């Protein structure tokens, strides 16, 4: 659960992030199906080439659905319901592979924000991630 | 483990990385991201605050420690097994770290190398070592396997 | 998260658990020490013998703590304030002891209800116990 | 792995273990209660509620296979890692299953035998089982560490 710190950390970041979240999302993806090739296969119908439109394409999804959480880290299950409905009811995705998203995306942001991915941003930014990965692996319609 | 181009690249771009600047922050990250490894380390000090945990001496003396082994890891890479045997036997035997520990200390790590590194930590290498740290933390669960 | 019908589950396991609740929150601690002996170094100061009135009155106050979390599952964040001050900024009880205890626990509960404990309630109170422990190893005052 | 007396008192009790009846319950649990593992039964058929997977036919006749499996490693409690050699590499390579539901599914069976066994389930008993599901568990992630 998220402290009061957490979520100032949270918006903090991201609004640092802004215009190129989509940019971080695609980054965050490739880097996930580089390092972890079983998390390509959630993605078969894909072209997972680098460089792929798809997957570019798609991290901007991710990246949006990602903004929409840190506007709304009071209900994350009740804005992200249509999204738990996907990876939890219809997708059946292994929690697992949401550690290494968030893993991804940690590595990404860390790498793109040197001076703004303190010790304690990267704690909130862990601490949300996981949060968003519970939501999104429940079943709770 | 790795390829010999793999070996290479990892090799290569290991010997830009400050080992002792990089243990403490590693270590340092560990102890306020995932705050009940602070337990293990209840006689370093303060800990009450994520500066004063990355500020403290113990932390980042023994951060310098974690990365020489890490380092001597990397000149072992086809042989992590034997290289952290003692190790192994320490956080086990004595120390009672649960396994899952050392997968997230490999990912601390790992980040820790993108943030100093930027762009030159690029999605190759980070899988290269996403092996390693894969490879290390095995290496030191092996008493539980 | 939980489902309403999660809610409903946990509710209806706690009231076949009756005032049978402390007796099992001694057994599941027996069994977790038993079983997981590394467990045991949290607690130097106890009493672990086989049978000892020390676990049995600490498992008398984990029930009354869990049937607390069971009549407040709108908001566990608000009800275990304290024991998330114990576990994770005292104590810093690392998050894999809490599964230990959580399977400890349902292999309790299972061993004494086997009419009451259906699959449909043992995927609801493995997500309860899931939340205990996440509010219990989470700082977010 | 086990002493003497634990493999001894193991033995025994497995004798009395409907296998039948515990390993369709056990799959089934495993794909309720960590709704997730479904996915790698898709061509199963209903895995919509909690009555459709205990009483899918397949669910129950490969929870048996499962058990059966189990079973054989219960002859083989010092050598798990040869016994399960094969099963890892289909369950890795082939299935792509990651290794932490190997632990779901060993503590889902120790819950059904609970549930099964009551009283005559005692914790040492299940504390002996521990070991033994940590054992398979270990044995059929061997491919990755
Ligand atoms: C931070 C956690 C995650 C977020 C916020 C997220 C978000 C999203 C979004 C926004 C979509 C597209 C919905 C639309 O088309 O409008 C999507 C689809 C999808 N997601 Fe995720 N996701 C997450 C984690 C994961 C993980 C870890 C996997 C598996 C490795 C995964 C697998 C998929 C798949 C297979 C699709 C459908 C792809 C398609 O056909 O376009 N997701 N997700
Ligand atoms: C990448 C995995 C790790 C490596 C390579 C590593 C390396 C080391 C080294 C080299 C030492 C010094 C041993 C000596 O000087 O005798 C040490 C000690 C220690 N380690 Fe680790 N470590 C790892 C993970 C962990 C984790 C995750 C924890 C806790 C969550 C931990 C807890 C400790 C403790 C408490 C000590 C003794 C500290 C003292 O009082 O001096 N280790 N480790
Ligand atoms: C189901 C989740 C848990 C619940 C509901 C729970 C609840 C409680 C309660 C009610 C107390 C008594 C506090 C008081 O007397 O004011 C307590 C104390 C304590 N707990 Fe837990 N606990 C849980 C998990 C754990 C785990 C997994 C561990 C570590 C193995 C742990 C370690 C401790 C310790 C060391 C104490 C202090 C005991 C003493 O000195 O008297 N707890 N807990
Ligand atoms: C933990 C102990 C486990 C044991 C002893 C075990 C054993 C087996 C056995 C004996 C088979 C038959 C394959 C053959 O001989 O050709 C099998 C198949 C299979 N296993 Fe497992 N398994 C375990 C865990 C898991 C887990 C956790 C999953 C994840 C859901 C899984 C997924 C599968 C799948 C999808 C098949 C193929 C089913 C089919 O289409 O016929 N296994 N396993």
């Amino acid at each position: 659960v998220l402290s009061a710190a957490d979520k100032g950390n949270v918006k903090a970041a991201w609004g640092k992030v802004g215009g190129h979240a989509a940019e971080y999302g695609a980054e965050a993806l490739e880097r996930m199906f580089l390092s972890f090739p079983t998390t390509k296969t959630y993605f078969p119908h894909f072209d997972l080439s680098h460089g792929s439109a798809q997957v570019k394409g798609h991290g901007a999804k991710v990246a949006a659905a990602l903004t929409k959480a840190v506007e709304h880290l009071d209900d994350l299950p009740g804005a992200l319901s249509e999204l738990s409905d996907l990876h939890a009811h219809k997708l059946r995705v292994d929690p697992v592979n949401f550690k290494l998203l968030s893993h991804s995306l940690l590595v990404t942001l860390a790498s793109h924000l040197p001076s703004d991915f303190t010790p304690a941003v990267h704690a909130s930014l862990d601490k949300f991630l996981a949060n968003v990965s519970t939501v999104l692996t429940s079943k709770y319609r | 483990m790795l390829t010999a181009e793999e070996k290479a690249a990892v090799t290569a771009f290991w010997g830009k990385v400050k080992v002792d600047e990089v243990g403490g922050e590693a270590l340092g990250r560990l102890l306020v991201v995932y705050p009940w490894t602070q337990r293990f380390f209840e006689s370093f000090g303060d800990l009450s605050t994520a500066d004063a945990v990355m500020n403290n001496p113990k932390v980042k003396a023994h951060g310098k420690k974690v990365l020489d082994s890490f380092s001597n890891g990397m000149k072992h890479l086809d042989d992590l097994k034997g290289t952290f045997a003692a190790l192994s036997e320490l956080h086990c035997d004595k120390l009672h770290v649960d396994p899952e520990n050392f997968k997230l200390l490999g990912n601390v790590l790992v980040v820790v190398l993108a943030r100093n590194f930027g762009k030159e930590f690029t999605p190759v290498l980070q899988a290269d070592f996403q092996k390693v740290v894969a490879g290390v933390a095995n290496a030191l669960a092996h008493r539980y396997h």
